[PDB]
């Protein structure tokens, strides 16, 4: 099975968590199977995804971008058109709905930049559930606007003063609050990381990306399968949501674009599968950037949503059995893609998705105009206009 | 066949004495791992039962804020599993040592390499907080026919059926942990219930900051593990020596 | 007809422009009739709105908001889910695609807040056409983010330095550019306010809102028609696009919410149909805020997208023949509607649409639980988060 | 046969070039009280007519100098009602051509505007934002009156469009343009025109006034004269040489 009984995708995954947390993830796996056996659960979620989030998102043939590159045809899975403007809402809405079926009343999560905190707070307000988002205090001071967004949606943001007051401390604060209030609180992991069954739950809720693209590509082009799939990779939620519905279609190649930061051979990157190796972190056996003694190294990227040292266990499995390729994409390469898609197609992409766009133009030249690819446009770039404008202005006066 | 740690701790229990196990972070010292011998002999001369020795890890999930800071202090010196092994091979002591490490540094070093390199040391136990019962097959096979006991951790709020599943065949001692910390009367009852179905000493790893806390937990278990109070004191240059004397001398 | 050959909806409308501009308007109407006769023009436009913009947008039954108010069932036509986050793109896309049919190569427009500038630049990029957005210099120095947005989309932002350097000067700068280059340039009017045939063209491109909503209401509820329609009015584009497909259904009431600013009886408001009388402005005979001597008064509103002194002539017709009611909504009521929808439904609305939410709350209580209404959620309110945050912090300090 | 048509046809028959200054009503230190002083100043120079503008808050066919004069006039409180009251005291032999955008005229009432100016020197009317397609808003009210509705014609439009706007026109024709390409358009218009044609471009020197006298029947000056009277600059000699120009 994938994952198997103990939560392994091949050699990777599991639930390497303390016994105090083992009770919560066991209960969560049991409640998850019961929701899969119930047809009324998936039906209510399908209708809400349709009427509230706006699914299904179109598969848009980027005609201008395709003609500009002169290579393979590029089809963009328009996840940027979701309510909230990114894919994260698929997982959070599915997990809040699961929390309602469990009889829970409180929703908690952590965030760094703020994306998962907004998606979680949105899904909680839809279901009239109390929401608490844990942030490191140093992140609260830097994200006053996202803090206002989450409070606008009715959520309470709890600043974590302990430790370094960053995302690493908010994760522990949220996990400790999850165990303490297990009888009425559900913790929503934001990506395809963490202990079993979180990678499986996040994958299935994000599989609406690939299942729609597969049927949309056929109804649109008349062909059977695209030749390649491309998605950016942080923890791996949007990539595995696009890949998994195609995993048994051997002719469809898969590419996950990693954040190479300043350069794969520099001190500031996030290329997990290019420079990392298997280790145990965040309750999962996975590839992770680490020193020779097993200490986790800091990840760097121009896009905050991709600076994670690890990667989902299912992606490490794909990388192991050579089912998917994982390519580094640099800070500057992602900036070109951000500006390119804006003026060529009129779509302002997120800095995360710009890594996929950037590699998309590379792969397009390689495959030639006789092939086709589906790129997951994970999010819109409004949250990144301020950062990009400063970066291009600072570099203008300096060069 | 029987592990040394089980017998040594039964002897403390037999003498009507509570088991007292200090918890220190290896490398949390002015001169890093070079201060480990000094700290151990300092605790040995106070007559403690065993010494829990921690391996610092960059992302702990089960330590309190005092121990988390001790891990950061230790990593600055460059403390690694490899260097601790080299230090432990030169440590002579009659006190049994219990390695505390999160699984990744052990996993990178190699569990078999770790066990075999520590064959003739004072290491008698092993605590891996993030290696649950469901993944014990990563370590348990390599501990067969050795003198290193895999210490199981038990959450008191769980069901007695789950707790007994974790205790089955355990050696050394049982590490009772509790979520967070009326409520305190239910802890003593859940803790005393684990003491019955258990066949080896049951040690409390909760908040022990005074002699009253120590004597409260000895009424329902076999001893305590003190970490944060000793780590904070040793680093801040605070008195702790007399607190350990009274703790060791406690007559059940 | 409606409008007749002279461009009049009852008593309002017309082509009150100088003779230098009449040729551009007469060419526009001629070519527009050609696009209505060619079936491929709609087939192509229908697919792009589907693939690129994201249509059809769902009609969302706001369950929480309906039970919170306790009255009529509230259905939200989710124009906030459109690409670019507003309804304007419907009109910019149709008019640029109309300009593509006319053999034009350059697209121009003016904007004050920047929303129509962004929408026009987005549509021009889609069809690979040159775009210049005329913007008053006082607006350019205050909207640095939207100016960078328009430049990201490949558009040139022409800072109008002549005159008082406001939206009034940008209209002149844009219209002079249109006539001087009429052989290659087309001018995009932002709302349903202007000389014939612009109000008719804007209404028809925006009729996808009410056309989709009529069928979506029947598919979702099994009932025949809603009891009322609510929409905010600036120039009138999003409201007439919701109203017009229902115009022949007498049982459907229509409500357009005007910006009342600090108060209708004060000097800072924008309630055109409440405190205005018929005048001639922007090349059309309409109701407009004016003094006794014909000078056009300045309009004020918390939402800059609604501070227009006049209103589209078809709304003046709707208002005159009692087809639609026009009700004013103060800034304070809209500011509460902004926070109400964000917390109750997890949807952050535009400050413009917050006027519609504010009135829909009142109307839902009055109609009762046995009735239903469709509210046009014209746009999302990410663009308004910064403003609302500062306003809420300023109101708490003073009081 | 109205007065403005015959007055200007005589200037063309006498070999002289038609000269129509364009002032803005109320643009003075005393406001509308200085209008009599301004009209009588230009009368001693022998101008053919006088274009008087009504300031509007949203002008569409005015240059930056004229728009700057309209705002200067709005401060003193100049309104259509206030100008009609002043024109009842204006006595002059020069015909006056009132320029106004349609909304100040629409609010005051078209019929009220005509009836209240019957005994005045108002002989022509220019409404830039009132196209030929909406002449019914004004033309029916100008029958049996001495006020001519001045048509504006864009030289770059088709000749059939131009002949459509000139049919039955009185007073004069106003030629507008969106440099040698215009001379062909303006001469073709003078060919099919029965009344005089006038050019309302930005003539700044004597050479510009003469360049269009070979093809049109006269020029209209505004910016140069409005800016000179505001800044206190010499303009009085420039207007003399323009009137005395022989063709």
């Amino acid at each position: 099975q994938e994952p198997n009984k103990d939560g392994f995708y091949g050699k990777f995954g599991g639930r390497f968590v303390p016994e105090t947390l083992m009770t919560a993830v066991l209960e969560l796996e049991k409640a998850y199977r019961e929701s899969q056996a119930d047809p009324s659960f998936q039906e209510e979620l399908n209708q809400l995804l349709r009427q509230y989030v706006g699914r299904e998102t179109p598969l848009y043939y980027a005609k201008n971008l395709t003609q500009h590159i002169g290579g393979a045809k590029i089809y963009l899975k328009r996840e940027d058109l979701n309510h909230t403007g990114a894919h994260k809402i698929n997982n959070a809405l599915g997990q809040v709905w699961l929390a309602k079926r469990m009889g829970k009343k409180k929703i908690i999560a952590e965030t760094g930049a703020g994306q998962h905190g907004v998606a979680t707070a949105t899904a909680a307000a839809l279901f009239n559930m109390e929401c608490t988002i844990y942030m490191g205090e140093e992140d609260v001071k830097r994200q006053a606007l996202n803090v206002f967004r989450m409070e606008l949606l009715g959520a309470k943001v709890e600043a974590v003063t302990d430790g370094s007051r960053v995302l690493k401390d908010a994760v522990n604060a949220a996990l400790r609050s999850w165990v303490a209030n297990i009888d009425d609180t559900h913790y929503i992991l934001g990506s395809a990381l963490g202990p079993h069954p979180f990678p499986e739950i996040v994958r299935d809720f994000q599989s609406v990306i690939g299942r729609e693209a597969k049927q949309q590509y056929r109804d649109l082009t008349g062909r059977d399968l695209p030749d390649a799939l491309v998605a950016c990779v942080g923890g791996g939620s949007n990539a595995i949501g696009l890949f998994h519905p195609f995993v048994e279609d051997e002719s469809v190649a898969m590419y996950g674009t990693e954040a190479a930061g300043l350069g794969v051979d520099t001190e500031h990157h996030a290329a997990t599968l290019t420079k990392g190796r298997p280790g145990v972190l965040h309750g999962s056996l996975m590839d992770v950037l680490q020193d020779a003694h097993g200490q986790i190294l800091e990840a760097f990227s121009i896009s905050a949503g991709l600076d994670y040292p690890g990667i989902g266990p299912e992606h490490s499995h794909y990388h192991d059995i050579k089912r998917a390729s994982y390519v580094p994409v640099t800070d500057e390469e992602a900036l070109e893609g951000f500006q390119l898609l804006s003026r060529v197609e009129g779509i302002i992409p997120a800095l995360e998705s710009s890594h996929a766009i950037a590699f998309a133009v590379k792969l397009a030249k390689e495959l030639g105009p006789e092939k086709s690819m589906i790129v997951c446009l994970s999010g819109r770039g409004d949250k990144d206009v301020v950062q990009v404008k400063d970066r291009l202005e600072a570099d203008a006066a300096k060069k | 066949m029987p592990k040394t740690l089980t017998e040594k701790l039964n002897a403390i229990k037999a003498a009507g004495k509570g088991i007292f196990v200090p918890y220190i972070m290896a490398g949390d010292h002015e001169k890093g791992l070079d201060g480990l011998a000094e700290t151990i002999h300092f605790l040995e001369d106070l007559g403690v039962s065993a010494i829990e020795v921690g391996i610092p890890f960059s992302d702990p999930v089960a330590d309190g804020p005092v121990i988390e800071e001790a891990g950061l202090r230790s990593l600055a010196h460059g403390t690694s599993t490899q260097a601790l092994v080299e230090t432990l091979k030169t440590i002579e002591t009659e006190i049994p040592l219990v390695i505390m490490t999160y699984f990744n540094p052990l996993f990178q070093y190699g569990v078999e390499n770790f066990v075999k390199d520590l064959a003739d040391t004072a290491v008698k136990g092993l605590i891996i907080p993030d290696l649950p019962h469901e993944h014990a097959n990563f370590v348990e096979p390599f501990l067969a026919n050795t003198d290193i006991a895999l210490i199981p951790l038990v959450s008191l709020t769980t069901g007695i059926e789950r707790q007994k599943e974790l205790i089955e065949g355990a050696e050394g001692f049982i590490y009772a942990v509790a979520i967070n910390g009326n409520y305190r009367a239910d802890l003593d009852k859940h803790l005393a219930q684990l003491h019955q179905v258990a066949d080896i000493p049951v040690l409390t790893g909760f908040g022990v900051s005074s002699q009253a806390d120590l004597e409260r937990f000895n009424a329902v278990s076999d001893g305590v593990i003190v970490g944060s109070k000793i780590v904070k004191a040793l680093h801040q240059g605070e008195p702790i020596q007399d607190f350990i004397r009274q703790a060791v001398a406690y007559q059940k």
